[PDB]
This record gives structure tokens, sequence and C-alpha cells, in this order.
């Protein structure tokens, strides 16, 4: 791509979820998800191999659907409040529908079914667009009507996006998927803690945003897709390991890694409000999210894999890779933690 | 067979440095981290700490509970009264429940 | 001149240290006069 | 350059300092009830004027 | 005497993309390190006492 | 407590910073002088207790388990001097501060006086032990043993956390004094039943309990020295803290969910003894021991007596000094045969005579040789338990028989007996290891020798 | 200014920077038949960078100080070793193999960078595209394994396509006596416990197999050395040589910047030739890792990034 | 007891039965297909939950 | 107009269903999104001109529109799919599963 397109591409994808946050319309909410969805379709099939034309042909189908199931919404309540918003007196039916889409466009149980096939077979950048940017914009639609929605159907969607998301994770080896399932896990954390509180909710995306993104960075300083790529990062960037698990513990919620911060507040929110059986299942899938947090951590940096005779060459080279902001995404996500008062409101 | 260095054998340490303490190869950090170890450890710990806490005095106040226990038994001996009550609180300023 | 090819980092980028070290004085100074700014603000509204 | 090779010997002691510090920094923080307790409520001599800092 | 590190039998079993090799799953393969002519046969004639085999790239 | 928080914080850039020749020696001294500024929570010349700040206070309870840690860390130090000499300089600074991070954060969760608090650095600590133990420890068997010791002991974890937050909005604060002055009766219904065992399943787990004991075990064999020293001396003790601590706010119907815990802890202490005389291994004989001694400390703090309250203190502190002697003792034999086997080693008596007397010694305070705090720890428990029940004499005593025979087995087939004359590589001895033997034992000598000070909160 | 993105817009465009000698040529043949001679007489003439066979120590002399490092640090594989015994345990003969053709992928990524960037054409010696050769002679002669090939294909078709191919291939055909005659009047001792077998197995993967793939998409100048021996008449052919073929003729300028991209970045370069696969051969193990890589890193210059080696004479590393 | 049923009763139970499930639940054809009539089920399904909690 | 409605929302509904329920055609699948998106824009004109909301008569221009460009994304994706595998079979598509 010229820089023409990749400026054209680059600000649409921008432009799409900052339309549908600033937006106080249905209708440009709706409009600002496919700015999104259309501006990031090139970006998915920019490596033009078959996979990356799959990926991208599951992901458009399923994000045309469910943006279909959004302006049914949008034209229903249109219908029957003479407005463009779902002020107060929407049907619980609309409503419920609205959920269901954009839970779809999120990629949540048991709407996950595309999201790790999706992230793998794109490159990691891409990963790391979707899996952080593409969904500040249903989270925004999902925040803007909060106290209309239906609580045991969203409980319902996150207790079994958590556990799809911890039992995934467990499976796999590949880095994509890794993160997929995690990040369907998250959105399960967010969704939960959605109908009560939605300033934890935008704190649980902020957390999970700063610690997906050195995720993603390391993963691209060395195209490690694989447990066993990971794993000899001793040998080509020794000087990563120590963040790496520190990251790892920080989405597994281990105090006193900040990223104990989201689940623990969450928990408190959700045990303010009466739903402790609710709480203890999210907190035992946790659990698992973290078990395979701990699996990955063991391969890549508390053991030391063997290594290949090429290793020798690509140590020889230098490299001016890693940014600037990655430390202090790092830091910001591993060492915040007695900054909780100030980071929840 | 995957490339791998050869399993070490350990050396006989003192063969090399027969003043050897535990401490590092070469005797002068050995010998100066043993006397490191010898004076932080029992010089100035396990004998100033010893001190220090066999002079702290009343420790939770037994020998001033022993002084109010004698006070308290010569008062009561001296004008005939319980050295115990059988109640610690005094019953006119307790309002028990009717039934 | 020990390194075969030119380093990236042989020479001081005297830009950026100019940029970063005049960064780092203004918003000390700036955080400073703010501080003092609302030291005296926060004392003329309570009558302190 | 005895100063610059033995450096790395004040921080500890500097540490040491620095916590007795905020210890009393927190115990004159803690002052919402000096020479207020039922049990040690007593007039202040003419020579001081708290009864403990 | 030394610490173990994984051989090649514990670096080899995280490959296979499943963790868990069962009857339903044991047939899969890893995704790739990488993630990765038709043309006309034309007939020129009765438009006639010519054949072309014409070659088109369209 | 901020004064011993903050230069032990300083240790760290010390660490770093220090000469690749120097950073064992300056480490340790301060470390040392990290210990003689702890002892200053002593001056206990009043029942009132010392609260430093709104966050941080010492106890009769919390200030031996403080002492206890900051004592160690030199200790720990000292003994992972030598299995580090042929490591990377910035791995070894790496383990130091691994070390350093553990004795900060356990002086911060004995010392907190909020429940919250003390479970943020109960797993603070918990991450540190899983990093020595997985890159450090030598067999291959250390990954699993790393996620058992984590697993169980974070789904003991989360009932925990609920529990709390659940108190924490039933009451307001979760602050430890308000929480033991406003305690309020509970219904002894069964949402009251569930959270005190919520409340109860995180540190009876940490202990370890009786059936989820699994764990210690492999954790302890396949963990360096230092951990199995963090393990052994203070973890289980910070899981009896974390009882004690919490056990205030549960009357009544802690009368009789008391029960099948007590049981399982007299049961498991005599399975556990049983295991100690069919044991193959050193390290496994020494961490089952050690899940029997903290089965004695369950029952005594399940029975609630004050008498048992005190036993469990002197048995907590006795048992982490004489668990730390035995792994260093144990430790010095692995270093120089280079196997685990309880039985490969017979005739070290005849080499080594000054390490056959420290093994003996350990070995006693072990089996509860008067006058020790061990003997006092376990003849209190024994006291408390039998005013509980009068048939609880029968266990004490077969867990009693069985630990003297367990303890002079050790010192049978470890020290006694011909020479296993093959061992050829049989270095003399460190004056590292022997004086890592002198400052465990000492101590116990000195609280043997004034026992007034580890009696805990009861008297 | 590093190149990149920007460098592209404010202008650094390759296609303005080409010339008719901005060519990529390549020179092929045997293991001692007038390669290294003919190649640098036609950079000379051509006004062309000249880049020999990449050896062993090839990223050494291009790394650090430029000095040959020892031979643990640079692949531990010889040459000589294979020679005496090309049959030995170790699996010398697939490490040999795998570093040369990295070493072979670096300096093709060194040379179109250099082509990329200044426009002066490259000529190099037995690029990437017929080391092959030496793997498929190896393999039919015992030397190797069917799981060594399967691994070298993997990482040649993981990493072939991504850069372009050259613009011509000059070969030149000998006769296996005559190498067997040149390689014992050249008088390296190892060097001469060689095979007839080998040279003809060397021989036939040219003919079969290199010289075909070359054909459809590049253009191929098979020499004699008497056709040869006199860098006029391939010089001649050269100038009157015409690129109608290949993908050199679809690149444009964001083509020729992604390219240069990716052969700057010499990490995404030997990405893929540190694949996790677990070959006996070329599998080292974390202890002989750990120990090979800590003395590398107490290599004098090689501790930290270049220009931040104090001990070298770096200086302001405070400043930057 | 405990190298045999402990270990049976608590933590290699717990592993078999999540391995179990997760084997089962991301055993997963690739097929978008069935991902669709699965989507087609969960919207049945949420619509039902809707008409029963009302 | 609600019998219309009905209707409308039926058809909506039908094409939803038959969008969820896979066939071996891509082409079908992307033709019952736009018997989704003509249900919707018959939904908002009739909705529109039944209120006399000449301010939101825009809005179904801008749901042709953007619908229209989603659609010629969705059709260039099928061109890609149908080049790489001869056929817009979508059981051809799922090498992605592991
Ligand atoms: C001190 C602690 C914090 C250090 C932070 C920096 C870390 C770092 O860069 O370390 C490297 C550097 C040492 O490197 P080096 O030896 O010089 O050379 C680099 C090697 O060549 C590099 O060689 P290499 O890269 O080729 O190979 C090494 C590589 C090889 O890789 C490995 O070996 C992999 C290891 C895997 C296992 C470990 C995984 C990670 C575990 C982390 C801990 C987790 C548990 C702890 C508790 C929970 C924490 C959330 O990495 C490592 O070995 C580990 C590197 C990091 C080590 C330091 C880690 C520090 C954080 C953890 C401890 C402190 C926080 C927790 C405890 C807090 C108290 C309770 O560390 C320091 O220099 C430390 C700082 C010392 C100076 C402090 C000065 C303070 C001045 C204050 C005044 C001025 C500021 C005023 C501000 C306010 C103004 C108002
Ligand atoms: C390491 C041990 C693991 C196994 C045991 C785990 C703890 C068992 C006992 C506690 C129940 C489960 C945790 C709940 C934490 C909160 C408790 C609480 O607040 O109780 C009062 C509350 C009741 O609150 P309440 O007191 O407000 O009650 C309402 C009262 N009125 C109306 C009068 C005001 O109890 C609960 O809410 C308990 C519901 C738990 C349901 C979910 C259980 C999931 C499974 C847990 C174990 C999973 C791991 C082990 C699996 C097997 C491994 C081999
Ligand atoms: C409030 C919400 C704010 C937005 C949160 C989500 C941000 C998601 C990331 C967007 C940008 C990602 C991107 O552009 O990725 C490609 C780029 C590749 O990195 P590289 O090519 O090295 O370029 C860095 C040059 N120094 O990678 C990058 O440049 C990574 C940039 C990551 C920025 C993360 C910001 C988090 C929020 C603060
Ligand atoms: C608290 C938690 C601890 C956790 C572990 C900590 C590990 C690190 C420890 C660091 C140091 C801490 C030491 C703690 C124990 C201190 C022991 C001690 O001195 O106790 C005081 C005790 C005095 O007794 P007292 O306190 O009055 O109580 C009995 C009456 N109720 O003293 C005594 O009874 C005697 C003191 C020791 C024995 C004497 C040693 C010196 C002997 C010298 C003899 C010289 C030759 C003879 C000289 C002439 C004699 C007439
Ligand atoms: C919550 C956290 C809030 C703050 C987050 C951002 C922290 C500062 C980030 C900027 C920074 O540190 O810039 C330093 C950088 C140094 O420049 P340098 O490394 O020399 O790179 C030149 C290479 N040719 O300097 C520059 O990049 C240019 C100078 C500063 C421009 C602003
Ligand atoms: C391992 C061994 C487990 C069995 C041990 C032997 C049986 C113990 C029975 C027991 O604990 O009984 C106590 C109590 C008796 O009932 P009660 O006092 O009337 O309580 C009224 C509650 N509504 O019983 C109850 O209150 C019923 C619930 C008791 C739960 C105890 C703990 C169960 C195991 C947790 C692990
Ligand atoms: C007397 C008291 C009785 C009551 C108390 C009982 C509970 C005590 C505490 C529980 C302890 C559980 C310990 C779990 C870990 C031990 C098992 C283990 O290590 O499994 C390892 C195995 C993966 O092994 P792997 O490394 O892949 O291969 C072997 C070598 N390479 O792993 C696997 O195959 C899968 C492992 C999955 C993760 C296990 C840890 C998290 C478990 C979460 C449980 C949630 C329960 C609630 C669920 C919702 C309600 C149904
Ligand atoms: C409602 C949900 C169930 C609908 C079942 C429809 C019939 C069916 O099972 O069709 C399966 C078929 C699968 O696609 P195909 O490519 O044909 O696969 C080959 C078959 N192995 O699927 C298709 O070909 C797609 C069919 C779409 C049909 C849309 C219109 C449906 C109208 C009828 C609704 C259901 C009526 C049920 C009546 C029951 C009796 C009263
Ligand atoms: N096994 C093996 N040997 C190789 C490879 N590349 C080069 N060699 C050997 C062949 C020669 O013995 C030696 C030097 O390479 P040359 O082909 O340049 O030989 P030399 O310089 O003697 O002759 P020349 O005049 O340049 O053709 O390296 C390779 O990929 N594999
Ligand atoms: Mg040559």
């Amino acid at each position: 791509m010229n820089p023409i397109t990749l400026a054209i591409i680059y600000f649409t994808i921008f432009l799409g979820p900052v339309i549908t946050m600033s937006s106080t319309n249905l209708m440009l909410m709706w409009v600002g998800l496919e700015f999104s969805l259309l501006a990031i379709i090139p970006m998915l099939i920019n490596k033009k191999n078959p996979r990356s034309t799959e990926a991208a042909t599951k992901y458009f189908v399923t994000q045309a659907t469910a943006s279909m199931i959004i302006l049914l919404a949008i034209v229903l309540n249109y219908k029957q409040l003479g407005t463009w918003m779902f002020q107060q007196q929407t049907n619980g039916l609309i409503l419920n529908m609205t959920l269901m889409a954009l839970s779809m466009k999120l990629g949540l149980a048991p709407f996950h079914f595309w999201l790790p096939e999706v992230t793998q077979g794109i490159p990691l950048h891409m990963g790391l667009i979707l899996l952080t940017w593409q969904k500040i914009a249903p989270l925004s639609i999902l925040i803007q009507i909060y106290p209309l929605l239906n609580s045991t159907i969203i409980l319902m969607l996150a207790i079994t996006s958590i556990f799809m998301g911890a039992w995934g994770g467990l499976n796999q080896t590949q880095m994509r998927k890794i993160m997929a399932y995690s990040s369907i896990a998250h959105m399960g954390w967010m969704l939960a803690i959605l109908p009560y509180n939605p300033s934890l909710t935008l704190l649980n995306l902020m957390i999970y945003i700063i610690l997906t993104a050195p995720m993603f960075m390391a993963l691209m300083l060395n195209n490690s897709m694989t447990i066993n790529s990971i794993s000899l990062l001793w040998n080509k960037t020794p000087a990563m390991l120590t963040m790496i698990s520190l990251m790892l513990l920080s989405l597994g919620g281990l105090p006193p890694l900040t990223g104990f911060l989201p689940k623990w507040i969450i928990i408190t929110e959700l045990m303010k409000n009466n739903c402790l059986i609710m709480a203890t299942l999210m907190a035992m899938m946790a659990l698992l999210n973290l078990f395979f947090y701990t699996r990955l951590i063991y391969s890549t940096s508390l053991t030391m894999f063997p290594t290949n005779n090429n290793s020798k060459m690509m140590t020889h080279q230098t490299k001016t890779k890693p940014n600037l902001m990655f430390s202090t995404l790092a830091i910001m996500s591993t060492m915040t933690l007695p900054l909780a008062p100030q980071l929840i409101t | 067979q995957w490339q791998e260095d050869p399993e070490p054998e350990d050396e006989n340490v003192y063969a090399k440095n027969p003043d050897f303490h535990g401490y590092d190869s070469d005797p002068v950090v050995d010998v100066w981290n043993m006397r490191a170890v010898f004076f932080f450890g029992f010089s100035i710990v396990l004998v100033f700490g010893t001190t220090f806490v066999a002079y702290v005095p009343d420790y939770r106040m037994q020998e001033w509970a022993r002084r109010e226990a004698e006070r308290l038994v010569k008062y009561r001996e001296v004008n005939g009264l319980p050295i115990m009550e059988s109640n610690y609180f005094d019953p006119s300023k307790i309002q028990l429940p009717e039934d | 001149k020990f390194y075969v090819r030119e380093p990236v980092n042989a020479k001081p980028n005297w830009l950026a240290v100019g940029l970063s070290v005049g960064a780092s004085v203004f918003m000390w100074i700036y955080l400073i006069q703010t501080h003092n700014e609302d030291v005296l603000e926060y004392k003329r509204r309570n009558g302190l | 350059q005895l100063l610059r090779e033995h450096w790395v010997h004040i921080l500890v002691p500097a540490g040491f300092v620095f916590g007795c510090y905020l210890d009393r920094k927190d115990d004159e923080k803690l002052t919402a009830f000096r020479n207020k307790s039922m049990l040690f409520q007593r007039e202040l001599r003419p020579n001081e004027e708290v009864t403990w800092k | 005497a030394r610490q173990w590190q994984p051989d090649i039998e514990w670096a080899e079993q995280f490959s296979g993309a499943v963790m868990y090799p069962s009857k339903e799953t044991a047939h899969w393969k890893p995704p790739p390190w990488n993630d990765v002519v038709t043309n006309m046969t034309l007939n020129f004639g009765p438009q006639g006492v010519l054949r072309l085999v014409l070659e088109l790239s369209g | 407590m901020l004064k011993i928080i903050l230069p032990s914080l300083m240790l760290l850039p010390l660490t770093w910073l220090s000469s690749p020749k120097k950073t064992w020696t300056n480490v340790t001294s301060y470390s040392f002088l990290i210990s003689l500024t702890s002892l200053t929570l002593l001056w206990q010349t009043d029942e009132n207790y010392k609260n430093f700040s709104n966050m941080f206070s010492s106890d009769p309870l919390s200030t031996p388990l403080i002492i206890l840690t900051a004592w160690l860390l030199p200790l720990m130090l000292m003994a992972s001097q030598n299995h580090l000499k042929k490591d990377n300089n910035v791995l070894q600074k790496l383990y130091i501060s691994m070390l350093i991070s553990l004795q900060i954060l356990l002086i911060m969760t004995f010392s907190a006086t909020e429940l919250i608090m003390f479970y943020i650095l109960f797993e603070a600590t918990l991450i540190p032990t899983l990093i020595i133990i997985t890159r450090w420890g030598n067999q291959t068997e250390r990954l699993n043993a790393g996620i058992y010791f984590l697993f169980y002991t974070l789904i003991g974890s989360i009932p925990l956390l609920i529990a709390l937050i659940l108190i924490q909005n039933h009451v307001g604060t979760l602050n430890l004094m308000i929480l033991s002055f406003t305690t309020h009766t509970l219904d002894a219904s069964w949402s009251n039943n569930l959270l005190w065992l919520a409340c109860m399943m995180a540190f009876l787990i940490k202990m370890p309990l009786y059936g989820v004991h699994l764990w210690l075990p492999k954790a302890h064999v396949e963990a360096p020295i230092a951990g199995s020293m963090i393990l052994a001396a203070i973890l289980l003790k910070l899981g009896s803290y974390g009882m004690i601590r919490i056990s205030i706010i549960l009357d009544p119907l802690t009368k009789y969910m008391a029960y099948p815990f007590i049981l399982l802890s007299l049961w498991g202490m005599i399975m556990t003894s049983s295991i100690c005389l069919r044991q193959t291994d050193l390290k496994s004989l020494i961490a089952y021991s050690s899940v029997s001694h903290m089965a004695l400390v369950i029952a005594s703090i399940m029975i609630q007596t004050p008498w048992s309250f005190m036993g469990a203190t002197m048995l907590m502190i006795a048992h982490g000094l004489t668990s730390s002697l035995l792994f260093c003792l144990a430790n010095s034999n692995y270093e120089r045969i280079h196997s685990r086997t309880m039985i490969m080693a017979r005739g070290l008596q005849m080499v080594f005579p000054l390490m056959a007397t420290w093994w003996l010694m350990a070995s006693l305070a072990n089996l509860a040789l008067p006058p020790s705090i061990n003997l006092m720890g376990e003849l209190f428990i024994t006291m408390s338990l039998f005013s509980w029940s009068n048939f609880t004499i029968i266990l004490m005593g077969i867990n009693i028989i069985i630990t003297g025979m367990y303890s002079m087995y050790m010192i049978i087939t470890t020290q006694r007996g011909k020479l296993t004359n093959h061992m050829i590589n049989l270095q003399p001895s460190h004056t590292r290891e022997l004086t890592l033997m002198a400052l465990h034992m000492i101590p116990l000598i000195l609280l043997t020798t004034s026992p007034k000070l580890i009696t805990g909160l009861t008297m | 200014l590093r190149y990149g993105l920007l460098a592209a817009i404010l202008g650094d465009k390759t296609t303005k920077k080409l010339h008719e000698y901005s060519r990529v040529i390549t020179v092929d043949g045997n293991i001692c038949s007038g390669k290294n001679k003919l190649a640098k007489e036609i950079a000379q003439q051509l006004g062309m960078k000249h880049y020999p066979e990449a050896g062993i120590q090839y990223s050494s002399t291009t790394t650090g100080d430029g000095r040959p490092l020892d031979i643990e640090f640079s692949g531990s594989c010889s040459l000589e070793k294979f020679y005496d015994d090309p049959k030995s345990n170790d699996g010398n003969s697939y490490r040999l193999q795998s570093w040369l053709y990295a070493s072979r992928l670096l300096q093709y990524a060194d040379a179109l960078e250099h082509l990329l960037s200044t426009g002066q054409g490259v000529v190099l010696e037995r690029s990437i595209y017929s080391d092959f050769v030496f793997l498929e002679a190896m393999y039919n002669q015992g030397y190797i394994r069917k799981q060594c090939v399967d691994h070298y294909n993997e990482i040649k078709r993981l990493t072939l396509p991504e850069y372009l191919p050259p613009h011509a291939v000059i070969y030149i055909d000998v006769p296996v006596p005559e190498v067997q005659s040149r390689i014992q009047k050249k008088g390296d001792p190892h060097e001469m416990k060689v095979t007839s077998a080998y040279l003809q197995d060397i021989e036939n993967a040219y003919k079969k197999t290199f010289l075909p793939k070359m054909s459809e998409m590049c253009e191929v100048l098979v020499y004699d050395s008497w056709e040869a021996e006199d860098p006029t008449k391939v010089v001649e052919d050269i100038e009157y040589l015409k690129y109608n073929k290949g993908p050199w003729l679809k690149q444009d300028d964001w083509t020729f910047h992604y390219l240069r991209m990716l052969v700057q970045d010499k990490t995404e370069v030997l990405n893929y030739t540190t694949i996790p696969v677990y070959l006996p051969e070329i599998t080292i193990g974390a202890h002989q890792g750990s120990r090979i890589y800590n003395s590398f890193r107490e290599l004098p210059g090689r501790k930290y990034a270049p220009g931040y080696n104090a001990e070298v004479g770096d200086k302001w590393i405070w400043l930057k | 007891l405990d190298l045999i049923w402990l270990e049976k009763t608590i933590p290699k139970s717990t592993s078999t039965l999540h391995t179990n499930m997760t084997t089962l639940t991301t055993n997963q054809k690739g097929l978008i297909k069935l991902y669709f009539m699965s989507f087609l089920i969960n919207i049945i399904l949420i619509i039902i939950l809707y008409s029963i909690n009302l | 107009m609600p019998s219309t409605f009905f209707n409308l929302t039926m058809a909506f509904s039908l094409s939803l269903l038959g969008t969820l329920m896979f066939r071996s055609h891509l082409m079908s699948t992307l033709l019952c999104l736009e018997g989704m998106v003509l249900s919707l824009f018959i939904m908002t004109s009739v909705t529109s001109l039944n209120s006399n909301s000449m301010s939101s008569m825009p809005i179904p221009i801008t749901i042709l529109v953007f619908a229209a460009c989603e659609a010629a994304v969705g059709l260039a994706l099928l061109v890609k799919v149908s080049n790489t595998y001869g056929t817009d079979y979508v059981q051809n598509l799922n090498l992605l599963q592991c």
C-alpha cells in the first residue's frame, strides 16, 4: 500500500469508533461500526494469502449479520418510539437483539467461534488492532444504554464467555488464538460488570488494552507465532523475559500486579449487587485463564528451551525494532496497583 | 544427537584453596565474606540483640501486674475484702431483662 | 573506528537531546508555577 | 575516591533514616487524641506544651 | 548435579496446535510460520477459412 | 514498621549496584542489620498493641514472625551462596532480589492491619516462591510442583477473597481491631457455614491440611534450599497467622465446624508420621514432619483454647527454626553427594563430626526434647487437646512415638553405621554451612532460655 | 536518517535512482572453476559491487569489529571437518549447509539493500538460488538425511519467495575431471578429500534443476572455461542482454520500499532460519546455548548495542 | 493415600475434567456453516429466555 | 400498516434465518444479506412516510449507500475466494481451525 491509501485506511479505522463514541444517534453509531469494519477489511487481506482471505470472509459475514441485526433494532425502536435513541421505554426484545448483535460484534461466547480463527492467519499488528481498537465502539454502544439492558442475558453471556475463553486458552498452542480467548474471557468480565457500573467496565477495558499492547509488541519483536517460538526468546532477546512474566501474571490477575485490580473491583461491585455465585464462577474461570498463562510463562521464561544454530547469526545481527512506548505500557500494566483509588473513580 | 555441553564434575575446591571458607572462590573475598558473616551474625546481632531483649523491662507488664497483685492482696487482706469477687462487673450497674 | 558499519547511535541526536531536555525543564517550571498558583488559589478561596 | 568506591554502603542507612522519618510523620499525623484519652487525661505541665511528640 | 533443562522431547510436546491429541482432533496440523495459467483458449473462425487458436489473458 | 520496610526495600538497589565480588557480602551484612533493627518490636512494656500507623502494626503474635523472617533472610543468602557459584551475575542478583522481595512482602504481610491488604500480600508472596522453585529448582518435576503449589493455594484463596469482600460489605471497614471490637455473633445458618468454610479453607490449604497437603512434599523436594526454608518456616505459619486473625469474627459456629478439621489434623499427623517412617527421601521426610507439626497447629487453633493458641505460637517459631535447620543439613548432604536418597549416605558421623552434632541437636529439637520451645508447644497443645476431649491423648501418644522413631531413624541411617567409603568426593566442611547451622541453632537455645517472647496474644 | 516511510515520502525512490547497470548478477559454477576471478572482473569493468562467496564467518566479518569470531560463535561447523569426514555423527554437514545458507541469505539481503539504496548493481558469487545444489549433492551422497532435506526445503520455502531473483545468472560449465585436476593443483589437503561422485552430484543438480528455474524467469549465461577465462565476451553479452522477463518488471516504487525495509531489517531476514524445528543436527541444548551466548556477550564490542560500548571507544553514551 | 488416592481425588481428577471439557468445547471443525448454525441456536435460545423472563 | 410492517419483519426474519443457515453458495449468503438490507430499507421508508418525518427521510438513503459499500467489500472478498479456490464454496473456507 502506498501512503495515500495507508493514511486513508488508518484514518477511517480511527474515525469509525470516534464517530460511534461521539455520536448521540443510533444511526451514526451504526455507520461508525461499518466504517470500522470496511476500513479494517483491506488491512486483514493485506497479506494476500488463503488464510487471510478466510479470516476476512468470516469476519465480514459475522459483522454484516450483526450490523443488520443492529439496524433491525434501530428501525424497530424508531417505529415504536419515534426517535433514534433507546431512551427509556423501548422494547426489551429490541434491547436484547441490540445486546445480541453487539456481543456478536465483540466476539464473546457463545458468539466467539470466529474470533480465534479471525485472529489467526492475520499479522500480529492486525491482531492487536482488532483485539484492542475494534471493541471500544461496541462497548461504547453498550455503555450508553446500561440501565435498559437485561441482567439475566448479560450474566449468562458473560459467564459462558469466561468459560469458553478459559477452556480455549487452555487448549491451543497458537499465540494469536491464546490472545483471542484471553480477549473473550476479559470481555466476559467487562460485560458482567456492565449493567452495574460502566466505569469499572471502562477501567477493565483500559487495563486489558494496556496489557494486550505489550503482548502484541513482544510477539512482533520476533514474529513468535508459537509457544516454541516464544520459548526460544531467551536466545533472541533475553532482556524481555522478566517483563513477559510480569505482564502475563498481570493478565492472570495475580496480585500485586495491576491486572488484579479490574477483577477485584468487578467482584467487589458484583457482590455489592449480590450475585455471589456468579462472582465465584467467574473467579474460578479466571484461575483457569491464569493456568494457561502460567504454562506459557513456564515455556518462555522460567525454563530455557533448546535453540537452533542460526540463532547465533541472529544474535550477531543488531536490531532497533522495539519502540519507546513498549516500556511505558509495560510499566503501567505491571506496577500500578497501589494507585488503585486513582485508577478507579 | 542434539548439541549439548557435557555434564560438569564438581571440583575439590580445597585443592587450590586449602583455606576455603565456603563463600567465594578466590581467598580475599572468601575470607572477607566470612568475617562479615561472623561479625554481623554473631557479634552485633546475636549478642547486642540478646542484651537488648534481655533488658527490655516490664515485658507485657508481668512485673507491674505482680506489684499490683501484691498491692491488691494487701488491700483486701487488711480490709477483709474478698480476694476476688465472683462477678467482675457490679450487679447494680447492669440492667438485666425482665424475663 | 571499531564497527565495520557506521552505527545509528554513533553520535548523539542533538536535536532530540535538546528537545527532551527543554521539554523536561519546561514541564518542571510549569509544574512549579501551577502548584504555586493552585496553592494561592486554594488559600484565597478558603480564606487561609 | 573512597566515597566513589564505597557509595553503595549509604543506601541502607539512608533508607533507615527515611523510615524513621516516615514513622515520625505518621506519629505527628495521628495526634487527634493527644492528651485526650480518659486514661491519660492530665493537666499540662507549665514547662511543656505536648505530652508526646 | 546440573539443573535439568527441557530437551527435544519437552520442546516438541509444545507443537501440534492442540496440547491434547484426541481421536477427533489428532489429524490437525500446526499453522505455517508465514501463514501461507488459467487463460482463454479462444478459437477465432467463422466471423472464415482462417483458424486462430488464440491464447488470451483477459 | 516503616523503619524496617524501607531499608529492606533499599536492599534491592544495593543488590543491583554492588560489585559482583561484593554483592553477597554487602547484602548479607545489611540484612543482618535488618534483623537487628527488626528486633526493636519486642519492646512491649505495656498490654497495648504497637499500632505504628493506620496501615501497619505490631502484635505479640506478629512480632516473632517478622523477626523470624528478618533472621532467615541472611541465612537464606548464606545457603544460596554455594549452589550459585557457577551461575551468572545477573541471575545471582535476581535471586537475591527474589529473596529480598520475599522478606519485604512477608514483613508487610504480618504487619498489615487490614485483611484485604493481608490477602494482597499473601499471594504477592506466592509469586516469588513460584519463580524461585520453577527457575532454580534442580529436577524436572519442579514445574509440576510449582503448578500444584500455586493452584492448591489459589483455589484456596479465591473463596477467602469472596468471604473478605462479603465481610467488608457487611461490616464496613474490615479493619482488624474494629472487627475484634464490634464482632457480631453468627446465626448458624447455611450462608454463615459456607462463609466460614470460604474464609477457612485458604489458610487450611496454606497450612496444609491433611488430604490437601500433596503440594508440600513435591514443592519442598524440587525447591531450592531458600524455597524450602521460606515454605517450611514462614508460609505455613503465615496460614497459621491467617486463621488466628480470621477466627475472631467466626463465633459461635466454629465450635462445631471445627470437628472435621481436628479429626483430619490428628489422623493426618499420624498418617504423615507413618510416611516419615516409610519414606526414602530426606527432603520428603522433613516435609511430612512439617505437615504433622502444622497439623498439630491446626488442632490447637481449631480447639481455640488460649493455651492452644500459645502452643501453636511456640510451635510456629520452634518448628520454623528446626525445619530450616533440618533442610540445611539435608541440603549440605545433597551438595556433597549430588543425591537425595535417604539410605545412600550412611556413615557421615565419621567424616563430619561437627555436622553430625548439628544433625543430633536438630533432630532432638524435632522430636521435642525438653526444655525446648518445641516441646513446650507440643505439650501445651497436648494439654489443651486433652481438655477439649480426653481421648485425644491416644492420637497424641501415637504421633509422639512415631515422631521419635522417624527422628532417630533419620539420625541412625544418615550418621550412624558403617561409612560408605565409595563417596570419595566428601569435602570436610564449609565454614559457611557450619555458620548456617550455628545461626539456626543458637536462637533455638535463646528462645528456650526465654520463652516469654513467643507466647503470643493469649498470654 | 534511517530509511522508512517518511524517507520514502520525502523522496528516496529506487526507480528514480535506477540506471542501466543496476542489475543483480550471480556467478555460479562447481567447486574450483574460475568463479571468483570472473565475478571480480565483471564487477570491476561494469562498475558493480562484487560480493564474494559467503563463508562461515560472513556474519562475523559484516558485524561488529569485522574480525572472524570463534567457531563456536560462528555456526560451530567446519568445512575442513566436513571434507575430512562427511558422514560424521554430530551432524556437521547439515549444520554447515544451514549456516552457509543463512550466510548467503544475509549476503543477498545486504546486496539487495545496497542495490535499492545506492542504485549500484551487484555481482554475487553463488547466491541462495544455487545452495540447494550442495544440499541435494550431500543427500544423494548419503551425507545428510531426508529430515534435513525437508527442513532445508521448508526454510527455503519460507525465505526464498520474499526477495527478487537475480537479473542475470552466469554459469560456468566444467567437467568433473577438470574440477578434480584443479582441486589437486590447488593444494588444500582437506579439499583433495572430495569425491567425484559428490562433484558429479553437484554438476547434475546444476544442469537438471538450477538452470531451468533460472531459465523461465531470468537470463541464463552458461559458458565453458574457454568461453570464460576472458572477461570481455561475457561483459559484452551482459551489455547486449535484454531483461524482458521475471518479476523485476512488475516492481514499482512502493514494492521496492517494502522490499528495502525487509532487507534492511536483518532480524526479519533471519527470522525463518531459526524456526523451532528440532532436528538433532541443528538443535543446541540450553546449557551449551547459554555458555555460547554469554561468551559472545562478553566478547569485546558485543555487550551492548553498537555505539554504546565504552570499551571500544564509543562516546556520549550518557547523552544518547 | 498420598501417591494414589488423594492424587486421584483432587488434582488429577480436576485436571482430567478440565482437559475433557476443553477438548470437547474446542474440537471445532472450523466451518462457518456450523458456526452460523450455532449462532442461530444462540439467537433462538436468547429469544426463549426473553420470553420466559418478560 | 401494522399488517404490512409485520410482513416486513417476518421477511427480515426469514432472510436472517437464511443467512444463518449456510448453503454451498457464499453468493446466496450475500443475497440473503441484501434481503435483510432491502427489508430494512422498506421498513425505514414506510416508518418515515407514515410519521411524516422529513428530517429522517435521509436515513434510508444513508442505509442504502452504507450497505451498498459494505456489499461491494463483500463481493470483493468473494472474488478473492473464487480466485484462490476456483469456486465460492464455503466449505473450502476451513483451514483456520488449527
Ligand atoms: C480449596 C478448597 C476448594 C473447595 C472448597 C471451596 C470453598 C467451599 C465453601 C465456600 C463456597 C464456595 C465459595 C464461595 C465464597 C463465598 C462464601 C460466602 O460468602 O458464603 C455466604 C454466601 C451467602 O451470602 P449471604 O450470607 O448474604 O446469604 C444471604 C442471606 N440473607 C438472604 C439472609 C441475607 O454463600 C454463597 O453465596 C455461596 C455460593 C457459592 C456458589 C458457587 C460455588 C462454586 C464452587 C466452589 C468451589 C470450586 C473449587 C473446587 C472444585 C473442586 C476441586 C476438586
Ligand atoms: C522473639 C522471636 C524470635 C524469633 C527468632 C529470632 C532469631 C534471631 C535472634 C536474634 C537475637 C534475639 C534473642 C532473643 C532471645 C533473648 C534471650 C535472653 O536474653 O532472654 C532474657 C533472659 C533473662 O530472663 P528474663 O527475660 O528476665 O525472663 C526470665 C524471668 N521471667 O536471659 C537469660 O536468661 C540468659 C541470656 C542468655 C544466656 C547467657 C549467655 C551469656 C553467658 C555468659 C557467661 C560468661 C561466664 C560467666 C561470667 C560470670 C557469671 C556470674
Ligand atoms: C479435604 C478437602 C477437600 C476439598 C478441597 C479440594 C480442592 C483443593 C484445591 C484444589 C487443587 C487443584 C490442583 C490443580 C492442579 C494440579 C493438576 C495439574 O498439575 O495438572 C496439569 C495438567 C497439565 O499438564 P501439562 O503441563 O500440560 O503436561 C504434563 C507435563 N508437561 O493440567 C491439566 O490437564 C488441566 C489443568 C487445569 C487447571 C487446574 C487448576 C485450576 C482449576 C480450576 C477449578 C475450578 C472449579 C470450579 C469450576 C466451576 C464449577 C463447576
Ligand atoms: N559443502 C559446501 N561447501 C561449500 C559451499 N559453498 C562453498 N563451499 C566450498 C567449496 C570450496 O571448497 C570452498 C570455497 O568455495 P569456492 O567454490 O569459491 O572455491 P574456490 O575459491 O577454491 O574456487 P573458485 O575459483 O572461487 O571457483 O567452499 C556449500 O554450500 N557447501
Ligand atoms: Mg572462491
